């Protein structure tokens, strides 16, 4: 049992429905010595009197708000929590398990850029009883500060049959550096809390993994003159890192065959109808493409 | 010590010559697949080793100075058993090509430390291409990240200077 | 009891998907692979002799063959889920691997639409590479023939 | 101790050289028993007396010729042979390491088709005192029937300098069966003596692996009017495993390389080079058949 934020707690039965589980003891916060009692949620049954509680812990049932009471008054809480080891394999049920990129990920992180600022999103059906805490650092033998945002709710989207809902959170990393080789991964770790049960997902990975950089910017088309054929150009996206010099990307032309280039331009054939969309990468790792800028043909 | 200085390099020349080891390191194997990545022996462009836009505008004879060792020491592992031994690689093949234009590009930075020192000549073994396999993708992921960080040191001295 | 029969099929899309499968069984694991050289093996379904996929054999009976055949997809296809190669170093689903998978399923789709239907093990990525490869190997060899089967129908059987 | 051929025996010596090596007790064919004297090889010094004579191999001055005797006659012999483990290696002597693919291959093996026919061919440096006999099989667990028939000598080339000579060796599955997904592979088992040391180089293969069809036939082209083009056409070779319509192949199409599966093709032909085109096996990347040209 160990305290996930004050007055509640994650009780860890390895092995779930299955030994004695846990014998667990909860303790009144107050100066109160005399006449406490013991509660569970609702029910105004007595588990207990004395300032602690004694519990055993084996399914849900044995969890909950616990709570104390001298004289009508409420004295304190202490809301328990199950982390439950399924068939020899901590629980997943929280989030979606991603369009597996691949397999089993809960927690999609990318960059910007180098910056050492990554946002993680995650997927769930579950609409309430949702708590998020978002733990990251850089290496364990070790850790090393990621400061991270808090899990808001950045969009909601319909995925026919019901409702998903995705989360997700900032994390700078406190003392990054951008130029450097990486040689130790962030490890973000997602304190998943639905209700009573209680769920970790977590993440490791370089940056240089995860960059995806914004779609070209200002994509622009410029006809040849009596000419079905024309002048592309566009910029850096606004967020990559600075300098373009040292922090250089490739694009990929593609009209509709695509076209790949390490210019901002490129001389294409409008077939008038179609549209050139635009998307950059790293100019040196394979990271991810960006998205495509596009522009209607002319 | 003081901060070592000196020779500015082929920026140009070092720019397509990293530029083409971005790309020969990204080969991967279709049953291998790509390589991670749990750590942890291998050289890195770190922090404070001045490969940073930065710190390559102040000095940057540390940081290549950096990448030379590096580009030596992977240099050496491509050389070793490690892709010589069995799933037999051929020398023509994305590999060879690859302790090719490493070295090529060590020479590049440092013609031969005059040969004091420069050794750290690599752990050893596996033996039984599995372990060996397994090493030789690993080599080459952390190659990608090395290769990648150089490649934009240079093509950034390349423009810069 | 009797040697099955009836159902086609299209000769065609399955002499077509089961080439475009050949290719791709090579593509996930080319020529440039482990010159081993190692049994009586945990044994995988093989076209073997008399499951008559042999040009003659099919002129009648193509049902036994084609059950033998799109079992081994069953088999091969099932595999390429096994944590073997989804275990470390983990191959990703549109890799050359994810999309054999793809073909298989495909492939075993146009036999059979519904059908109906390993070890496990072991751990350590290293062991994993072994069985991808004796597996890919293995595998080559058996949609091998069932090209031809399937080529074969193509030219004779149909139209 | 073991025969090799008859009255030829080989000897373990699967310690070479440590003692006491092995004790070979060697028997004289007759019906007799008394009077019998005992030779090493084509020397006389009576080695012995009795129906047999126990020696003691650890070298091939032990090894040889043995000859039994009853009053100026002889009346059986027995050739013992070394077969010596150094290192925890059999000798791999007296055929050539022919490095290729990969290394320690010391035997070739194609199959122009599935029948079940192959050939292989060794590469010894040797000239004389040899003697190949194959032994071939599928599978070790209840061996499948294989038929070789005698190691002979072809190609006599010259390498860096020194002659190079190959035998190869015609050899029919007993029962194959062509279309299947061979699950066993065939076992080559050469013995091979060169005078008294004796060694065995194996090989393991499934037909499949080792296909190497033949050269397509009858390029025949048929040019266009004012064009430097030509649209080609060759045929299955005969060799070949039939019914192509199972057994498809596909082609090659030198002069960048062209590919079809088509017995044709359309190329921009110049005076200068030729067309070359050979086949593969279209279903398993085997050996790309041997190449065939026409020059334009
Ligand atoms: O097309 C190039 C090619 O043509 C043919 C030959 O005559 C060669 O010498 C040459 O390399
Ligand atoms: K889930
Ligand atoms: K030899």
């Amino acid at each position: 049992i160990w305290e996930l934020k004050k007055d509640v707690y994650v009780v860890e039965l390895d092995w779930y429905p299955d030994a004695p589980g846990e014998m667990v003891v909860l303790t009144c916060d107050t100066p109160e010595e005399d006449g406490i009692t013991w509660t569970l949620d609702q029910s105004s049954e007595v588990l207990g009197s004395g300032k602690t509680l004694t519990i055993q812990v084996k399914e849900f049932g044995d969890a909950g708000q616990y709570t104390c009471h001298k004289g009508g008054e409420v004295l304190s809480h202490s809301l328990l929590l199950l982390h439950k080891k399924e068939d020899g394999i901590w629980s997943t049920d929280i989030l979606k398990d991603q369009k597996e990129p691949k397999n089993k990920t809960f927690l999609r992180c990318e960059a910007k850029n180098y910056s050492g600022r990554f946002t993680c999103w995650w997927l769930t059906t579950i609409s309430t009883d949702l708590t998020f805490s978002v733990k990251s650092s850089r290496g364990s033998s070790d850790p090393q500060g990621v400061t991270c945002g808090a899990a808001t709710l950045s969009a909601e989207r319909v995925r026919g049959d019901n409702k998903e809902y995705e989360y997700s959170v900032e994390c700078q990393e406190d003392s990054a550096c951008p130029a450097a080789e990486e040689s130790l991964p962030i490890e973000v770790m997602v304190d998943a809390v639905h209700k009573l049960k209680y769920e970790q997902y977590t993440s490791s990975f370089f940056i240089r993994d995860i960059i995806k950089p914004d779609p070209p910017k200002n994509l622009q088309l410029k006809p040849l003159k009596n000419s079905r054929q024309v002048e592309v150009s566009w910029e850096y996206p606004d967020t990559w890192s600075t300098p373009h010099s040292y922090f250089s990307l490739t694009f990929c032309v593609q009209v509709q065959d695509r076209v790949f280039t390490d210019k901002t331009s490129a001389t294409v054939i409008c077939r008038k109808n179609a549209s050139i969309s635009v998307r950059a990468q790293d100019r040196y790792y394979s990271s991810s493409w960006s998205e495509w800028a596009s522009v209607p043909c002319s | 010590r003081a901060v070592p200085g000196g020779s500015s390099p082929a920026w140009t020349q070092c720019q397509q010559l990293s530029q083409k080891l971005c790309t020969l390191a990204w080969s991967a194997h279709p049953l291998v697949g790509h390589m991670d990545l749990r750590e942890e022996d291998v050289p890195h462009i770190q922090c404070g080793d001045g490969c940073d836009p930065q710190g390559l505008r102040d000095n940057s004879q540390f940081c290549l100075q950096r990448i030379h060792q590096g580009l030596i020491f992977y240099e050496k592992l491509l050389g070793s058993d490690i892709f010589t031994g069995e799933p037999s690689l051929l020398p023509d093949s994305p590999v060879g090509q690859l302790h090719a234009s490493l070295l090529g590009l060590s020479q590049l930075l440092q013609p031969e430390g005059h040969h004091w020192e420069t050794q750290q000549i690599p752990s050893l073994s596996p033996s039984q291409p599995w372990q060996r396999l397994l090493l030789r993708f690993k080599i080459l992921r952390s190659l990608q990240a090395f290769v990648a960080v150089a490649a934009r040191v240079f093509a950034h001295g390349a423009a810069t200077l």
